[PDB]
This record gives C-alpha cells, structure tokens and sequence, in this order.
RNA sequence: CGAGCUGGAGAUACGCUUUGACUCGGGGAUGUCCGAAUGGGGAAACCCACCUCGUAAGAGGUAUCCGCAAGGAUGGGAACUCAGGGAACUGAAACAUCUCAGUACCUGAAGGAGAAGAAAGAGAAUUCGAUUCCGUUAGUAGCGGCGAGCGAACCCGGAUCAGCCCAAUCAAGCCGAAGUGGCUGGAAAGCUACACCUCAGAAGGUGAGAGUCCUGUAGGCGAACGAGAGGUCGUUGUUCGUGAAACGAUGACUGAAUCCGCGCGGACCACCGCGCAAGGCUAAAUACUCCCAGUGACCGAUAGCGCAUAGUACCGUGAGGG
RNA sequence: UGUUAUGGCGUGCCUAUUGAAGCAUGAGCCGGCGACUUAGACCUGACGUGCGAGCUUAAGUUGAAAAACGGAGGCGGAGCGAAAGCGAGUCCGAAUAGGGCGGCAUUAGUACGUCGGGCUAGACUCGAAACCAGGUGAGCUAAGCAUGACCAGGUUGAAA
RNA sequence: GUAGGGGAGCGUUCAGUCCGCGGAGAAGCCAUACCGGAAGGAGUGGUGGAGCCGACUGAAGUGCGGAUGCCGGCAUGAGUAACGAUAAAAGAAGUGAGAAUCUUCUUCGCCGUAAGGACAAGGGUUCCUGGGGAAGGGUCGUCCGCCCAGGGAAAGUCGG
RNA sequence: GAAUUGGCUGUAAAGAUGCGGCCUACCCGUAGCAGGACGAAAAGACCCCGUGGAGCUUUACUAUAGUCUGGCAUUGGGAU
C-alpha cells in the first residue's frame, strides 16, 4: 500500500530548508541549536 | 604521543658527526650520522645494520632477492665522541669568532 | 538546612526546667452552660502532657521557646 | 503604547466571597485570583512636521493644557 | 633556531635548503560562493541585472533605520546579568486560597561582567552615613485554609571603597653541574666495586628501575615587531495571603504646597526624631566558564565526555535521537 | 585423589505468604555493569578526645612542599508567667490550696571526630497512566483553494 | 530461629608510612589431596612478560543469583521451518581450478491495453568497456543492479 | 530453573513425572496425533482495590473567554 514518505524534491526544500529555517525565530533556534550540536548535517540544504 | 615529544624535537648532534653507540647491542661501535630525524628521534650509523627482504614486486625484479642496509637507531643510543678521550662524551657550548657556536666536552671541541 | 521551629507548637506548649513539654487542658469555647463550674475552672488551666507525646514537641520547637 | 511612557502592563485580579461581616465576619475567603490588563486611548496630534499617533489620556489632559515636548 | 625539510599519510616520483630552508614568534597581501547578506530574485551556497572607471581583462558601487555630515546600528556568543511574559506536575497524604515558584520555558537588551549606587534611607543611640558580596543575627521577629509550610531586617564582624555634574611585567628562545669498570640479561638504568655535581634528587624518553646518557629542572640571559507628589477604585512588592495595612509601585479618574515649606517614621492625632522626591553617569569587591595552565586518597576502554574522538554510522518527513 | 556398582536416605532457588517441590512470581547460560548515599556548619543519643565553670570560633587576613591569626557571633551560666514584670523564686488567687522550679541527700559543660537515628533535599534502586511549557509535523490521512489530466465498448431512448 | 537490635571480624580499590619482592620474571590467568571458627589464606607447579605482596592507618563508586533488571558473548529449539506466486523446462557446445545456475546454438514454455514501448516524480553512475569474487545474491556462481579502474551525457529551435 | 521428565490410587495450598504405596517399563530415533506438561504469547482488558489517571456530562463547587449593565474618561455648544 501507499507509504508515508513520498519524495519530492521542491516540498523538501521548502519545509525543511534553510532559507525556511532562517524565514522564523524558532527556525533560527533550530539552525543555532544544531550548529551547536557539531551536526554535519545543519540542514536539509546540506544534503 | 610522539617520540621527540620527550626530547623537544631536538637532536643533540647533528648529521655527518661521527658518534659512539652507547647502549644495546652494538655498545660502542662507531660511525658517521648518515640520517637523522629530529622529530622521530631516530639516526642512522654504518654500524647497526640488519638483512632485509623485497618480497614479490617485479621491480626490482621478478624474484625476491634479499639486501643488507642499516636499521636507525633511537637518538638516545649515541653520542659525540672526543678526539682525545675517544668515548662516550657530553656536550657544552662555547663561542668561537665571528658568531659561530661550538661544541667541547671536558676538553673542547668537536 | 537550620531545622524549622513548628511555630503551631509556639502558643499551645512549654518547655520545662527539668525538660519536660507542658500544655493547656481543653473544652472552654463553647462547652461552657455545661458546665459545671469546677470543670470550667479547671479547664482555662494548664497541664504536662502524658509521655509518649513528648518527643514530638520537643522535636516542634528546637530552641525551647 | 502610550505617548510619554509606555503602558499597558498589569496585575492580576482577585475577588472574595463571605464579604464582610460584623467588621469581622469569620474571616473573607478568596476564590479568584487570575490574571487581567489595563489600557487606555487614542487620537492624532503632531511633532517636527506632521504625525498622529496614539495618546493617553493623562496624555491628552497634559498636553490639553501646554506642549511637554510636543504639539497639537 | 641552525640542519634538515617536502601536513595527519606511514606511499612512489619531483625536488627545496647554510645567500639560512622547515618549525616557532610578529605584523601585513591575497582571501572564490553562501550565511546579518546588503543590487534584484531565490528552494542557503544559485539565477538575472543597472551604474562609474577600464583598452578589454578587470575593479568598485547599487539594503534598511538614526543623523546635515562624519559615523553608528542589524548578526553571532555555553554559562553568568538585567528586563517584558510566565507554567504544571508536586506538597498540602483528597482540593480551590496556599505550595511548588517568580523556578522551567519563551522573548528582549548588553557586557566582559552585569546589576546597583551618592539617602524625601535605615533606624531609636537625638546612633549610622552610596551600592553589591561573604559571615552573623536566625529558623529569631513576623507570614499562614495560623494547616502544609514560608521566612526577614537592624546591630556586630569582614571583602572593596568614590563619589561628580545639571534645570531658574608577560608573548618566541638561548645558557645551563656531575661516572666509569666488572657481573646477570636479548637488552642496563638493575647488581657490584670505588667515583663525582647539587641554588639542579620535579618530570618524561632511553631494549628492566638512570641525580651525573638525552630532554630538562635550580639559576641566569632574552628581542626589532607584540602585549599590559497626594488621593480614590483595581492590584502588587518585601516576613506582607485585607489583616487595624502603613510604605513603595502603576492602569483608570483626579490633581497641592516651594523654606514659618515639603516627604517619612506600620491605621489615625499631637509631640519628639530622620530626611531635601519628581534630573543623569560612575571604577572597585560579586557571577559565570566556551577557551588556557596547574593540580587530584577522580576514571583507565560496559569506566571516564555521547566519542581514546563522531554528533559520524545509523534511526526519523522533521523537531530530534544516536 | 578420580571414577564407578549397589544399598539407605532425600519435595530446585528466590519472592510472596496463614501455608511453596507446588500445576503460584522471576529466571536460557556465563561474564561484566547493577541498589541505603551525599549535603547542612541543622536536630537528638552512644563512643572517644581536648580543654573545663567555662568551651568554641565563622566569614576573612596572612602564610602556604605547612599552618597561624581572626571573639563577630554561638553553647553553658535561672527559673516562672499569656505578658508586664517578678526573681530562687514564680503563676493562678484577696490570701489558701496547687503547677512549674531552685535547694535538692548529689550531680558540667563545650568544641571537635566516628557511629546510631531524625529533618530538609531526587534521599535504597528501577517502573507508570498522566500534567505543563516551547517547538516539529497536512511528502500518510481529513478537507479547502488555483490549475491540468482521465472514463473501451455496448444498452435505454426524456423534453423540445 | 523470620522481621529487628546488638557484637567480633573476612575481602576489594585508592591513600599515607613502614617492610620488601621482581627479567634467574611482577600483577592477572590455570591445577591442586595443605591452613584457619567462617568470610577466607598460603605451599608447589603451568601460564604470562612489567610491575607488585605483607603490616599499621585513612577515605570509598567496596562484595550479587535473582529485579519479565542493563551491555555482551554463546547455547536450545535443529541440521528442524523455510529458500518469496505452479509461466517449465531439455540437449548440445563453450569456458573455467571448480558449472543444474555464466556464454553460444537449437528447441520448448509464459506475457502480449502487457509481463511490450515512451515520458514525469523519484533515485544517483546503478549506463558502456575491461577486469574482480571476500562479503551482498535466500543454492551455486567463472555471473550480477556487487567490488576496482577508465570511458560515456554535447541544443539559438525540445523542458526550465 | 535445571532435568536421569511413566501408569494407577493416595497425600500434599484443595488438579503430582518429581511425595507415599502398588504396577509398568531394554538403549536411541523417523514419520505422524494433539490428552497432559494448570503448554506459548500479552505483569487479565471482567472484578475489586488506589483518598491513581483521563474523556464526557449536568439545575455538583469554584473561576473564567464572551456578554448584558450603572458610573468615570475620550466628551463639546445650544434651546425647552
Ligand atoms: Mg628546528
Ligand atoms: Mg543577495
Ligand atoms: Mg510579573
Ligand atoms: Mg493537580
Ligand atoms: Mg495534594
Ligand atoms: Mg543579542
Ligand atoms: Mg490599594
Ligand atoms: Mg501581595
Ligand atoms: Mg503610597
Ligand atoms: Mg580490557
Ligand atoms: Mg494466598
Ligand atoms: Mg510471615
Ligand atoms: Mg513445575
Ligand atoms: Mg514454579
Ligand atoms: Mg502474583
Ligand atoms: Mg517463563
Ligand atoms: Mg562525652
Ligand atoms: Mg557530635
Ligand atoms: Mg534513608
Ligand atoms: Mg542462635
Ligand atoms: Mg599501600
Ligand atoms: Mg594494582
Ligand atoms: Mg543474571
Ligand atoms: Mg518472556
Ligand atoms: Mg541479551
Ligand atoms: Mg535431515
Ligand atoms: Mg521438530
Ligand atoms: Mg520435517
Ligand atoms: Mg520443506
Ligand atoms: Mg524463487
Ligand atoms: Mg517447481
Ligand atoms: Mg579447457
Ligand atoms: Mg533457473
Ligand atoms: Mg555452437
Ligand atoms: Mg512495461
Ligand atoms: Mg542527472
Ligand atoms: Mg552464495
Ligand atoms: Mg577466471
Ligand atoms: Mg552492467
Ligand atoms: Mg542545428
Ligand atoms: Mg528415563
Ligand atoms: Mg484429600
Ligand atoms: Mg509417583
Ligand atoms: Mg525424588
Ligand atoms: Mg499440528
Ligand atoms: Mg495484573
Ligand atoms: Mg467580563
């Protein structure tokens, strides 16, 4: 049957991106927050 | 944790001095310094000296062959020799002309 | 953590010479057209608690006031 | 906001049952305590040039009678 | 500094270096694209322009807010600081005031600290004299469904001292004492026989355990650059829960005296005392610890940080976990 | 010592229970990790030590391959009362009769340490269902909006 | 003799001091008929290859069989179930260390509004060539969508 | 849990391969069956208990968004 995850290149980047992140403080708590885990993966962008 | 951590990366002779082997298995052999590095703490004497082998590889040659060539040492295993006494001497640095430092013993120099 | 003194204990018991815990005996509120006279009078009073009681007061007010 | 100073800010607010009594009734319990804010006006008067902006009240009688810095 | 070097990487080749390399210290030049991003756009790291110079190559400029200008701001920073907003579980062996607690969390602004500060004060001696911090007073005085429980201050002793103006030496580095012989052993530092330096027996490395083999230690030297008002209603703050409720604090309404005047001293009056509000700045003692150094009756591979390194692999759309 | 034959004898362990071999719980096995602690200058006893009608410092200061200073404070020294206040007395009372107390027929405390226990804190370890805060989610699913796509062939045969 | 109270001790790390061992060999590990009232403790031998015992004193992350405890390794079930559509295979030939599985030939069988062909979304070198064979492939592989290397993708007019 | 794991009748916490008596049974396995091993799985979801929870209901208690309402402010002049 149809699964949950259901890729799609352009609903990534806009929801989890990085400009998204940066659009809203809470996003920029996120970015900040990560960078400080030492993530390689800041970002969604990152991939 | 590298060896020439305990030794400051210093070397307390230089390349081309001829040294005394003070412990091990070669005790007192002589030779000049053929190769030294300071950051490994390790130098090379004509004296010391082991048998190895080069394997497969084609080159040089097909078959093996076996070779004799000198394995370096550990820095603290030689010595500057003096002239007179002819042993296993210390160091101290003294001043000669025209901005050269020097190396003497009980007894310079070397 | 300066153990707290039970400031209820503070106007109903009385630390003693010897180092007994004393109180006021009770029923004088409304308990009066009982009455009878002599029980009223000897009521307002004041009295030594029992025994068992005591190591709990004395627990209530550290510094024995 | 207001014109001199900001405002708004407040305060909780409170109200008791068994009110009152023989000056003293048993006691007043209290069954409120929540949490509100107070406010206050508008209307447009100037500065340097031409504004509008929003006024107290306390404002509007201030400057009703002279300018405290700006004008009407 | 003075002989090696050509990163972890250990691998072949090319080669550099006593005309001073490599490494260390100190300044500069260059510094693509994204990110406050700031020419415009954008799904970060990509797409599209305009202007001035230039021969083209190329270079520079083109955001918003304060300002005339010069110049300033935006963003980031683990904790620490202040401010706007502000939980519940829980405790009360149920619960609603109460408590958890002005804690968690959210937002803001800022610094290496910050806050606070120069008495319309604390107070009861007609005493003291800016603030913060520590001890103490003290679980005292008080608060409280007077239940659970909450809880000062003054004095005294310390840490550090400060009050002025306005409105009519450390950061590279160098020098640096004194031992040999025999024995065991694969190997000498160990054994042994005599021997020496010590302002230096702290420590690490050396084929096992080395004061005297190497690096060092005590001690000395050391740079061009480098661094040092009142009121009433509604509420609330401190021990302050409407209590007899003073005082500060504002949201609403209202609104006086200026020296024989004004504000306080816990309703309120007289008296007696302390005080000059409505105008601003202020270092020092204090907090914290991303980073650096020293230490340890701390840990040594299920321990210790989550990591002998990795926020990786791996899981999740993501936050996030790991 | 190992191993065995045969005889006698014999209902795993833990937990929980009135009562467990129980057909009650836990557990595959072995190895490691794994649970009564810390704090305060709190309270109260036991033991010990130093001073002793007295005992002791805290912050801090200086020194620091050590410790010394520091008396502010705290504990004993008197009790009794709601308190004022009185004081070997005090309180009730008008005095008596009584309670508490001193003397008593005698009685030592204080600072530190180790221990037993109390309190407050996560307070022996592990375990909720939940409650609250800030955030992440409509690439699944429930719908809306804009914009496109798609429905072989056959039957039936309404109005006009 | 259960909860519980009391008493004397055993062992573990770390710490101070004393004794003192150790390449003619420490800790740890292994075997053992000896010792002590018990925790426990020595003797000898085998292992190992660089640190450590005894005594007194101090401080603890100090003693395990349990917690459907935690991490880890290995057992049982067991050579058991299963090997993922009942569309189906046969021979020759080649290759190769090894072939029911790879390559070629000849046939056979199964889809044929599909099980054929072309886009989009998504994936990301999986494409082509040459090589490889540990693991991945539910067997086997000499083969592969796996591993190694090198090549390959071309726009004024298709899409943005 | 470990197993060297029979039947009857009895006894035991009251449903015994393990306890008693008596009976039966040489050792090991393969294909098969499902009576037992109170067989496995899920710390019973019925039931009770806990001064546990949460959704929901009301004329249970308490508050409250919202809403009606008097007074004050924006808020002024005149005529009867
Ligand atoms: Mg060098
Ligand atoms: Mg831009
Ligand atoms: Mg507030
Ligand atoms: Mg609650
Ligand atoms: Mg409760
Ligand atoms: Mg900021
Ligand atoms: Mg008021
Ligand atoms: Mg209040
Ligand atoms: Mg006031
Ligand atoms: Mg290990
Ligand atoms: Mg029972
Ligand atoms: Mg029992
Ligand atoms: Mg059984
Ligand atoms: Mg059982
Ligand atoms: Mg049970
Ligand atoms: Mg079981
Ligand atoms: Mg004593
Ligand atoms: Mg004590
Ligand atoms: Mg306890
Ligand atoms: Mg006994
Ligand atoms: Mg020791
Ligand atoms: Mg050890
Ligand atoms: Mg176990
Ligand atoms: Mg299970
Ligand atoms: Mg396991
Ligand atoms: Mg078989
Ligand atoms: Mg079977
Ligand atoms: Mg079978
Ligand atoms: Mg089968
Ligand atoms: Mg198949
Ligand atoms: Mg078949
Ligand atoms: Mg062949
Ligand atoms: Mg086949
Ligand atoms: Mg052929
Ligand atoms: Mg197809
Ligand atoms: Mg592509
Ligand atoms: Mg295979
Ligand atoms: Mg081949
Ligand atoms: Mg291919
Ligand atoms: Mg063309
Ligand atoms: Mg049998
Ligand atoms: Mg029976
Ligand atoms: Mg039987
Ligand atoms: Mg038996
Ligand atoms: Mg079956
Ligand atoms: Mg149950
Ligand atoms: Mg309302």
């Amino acid at each position: 049957m149809k699964r949950t995850y259901q890729p799609n290149n352009r609903k990534r980047a806009k929801t989890h991106g990085f400009r998204a992140r940066m659009k809203t403080k809470s996003g920029r708590n996120i970015l900040a927050r990560r960078r400080a885990k030492g993530r390689h993966q800041l970002t969604v962008s990152d991939e | 944790p590298s060896a020439g951590s305990h030794h400051n990366d210093k070397l307390h002779f230089k390349k081309g001095d001829t040294v005394i082997v003070l412990s091990g298995k070669h005790k007192g052999q002589t030779g000049k310094v053929l190769l030294a590095l300071p950051r490994d703490q390790k130098v090379v004497v004509e004296g010391v000296n082991v048998i190895t082998k080069n394997v497969k590889p084609s080159m040089t040659n097909p078959q093996g062959g076996q070779e004799q060539r000198e394995l370096a040492l550990h820095a603290s295993k030689v010595a500057l020799v003096d002239p007179e006494t002819g042993k296993a001497t210390r160091v101290r640095k003294q001043i000669v002309d025209g901005k050269k430092v020097r190396v003497a013993v009980a007894s310079g120099k070397t | 953590p300066k153990m707290k003194t039970h400031k209820m204990a503070k106007r109903r018991i009385k630390i003693t010479g010897t180092g007994k815990v004393m109180a006021f005996k009770s029923g004088k509120r409304h308990q009066n057209t009982g009455k009878s006279g002599d029980e009223i009078r000897g009521k307002g009073k004041g009295f030594v608690l029992a025994k068992a009681e005591w190591a709990r007061m004395k627990l209530m007010l550290p510094r024995g006031k | 906001t207001g014109k001199k100073n900001l405002v708004v800010n407040s305060v909780i607010r409170r109200g008791k049952a068994r009110a009152d009594g023989g000056v003293g009734r048993k006691t007043t319990g209290i069954t409120k305590r929540v949490q509100r804010a107070n406010l206050h006006k508008k209307a447009i008067r100037e500065n340097g040039q031409v504004k509008t902006v929003w006024l107290s009240a306390n404002a509007i009688r201030t400057l009703s009678k002279g300018p405290y810095k700006g004008i009407e």
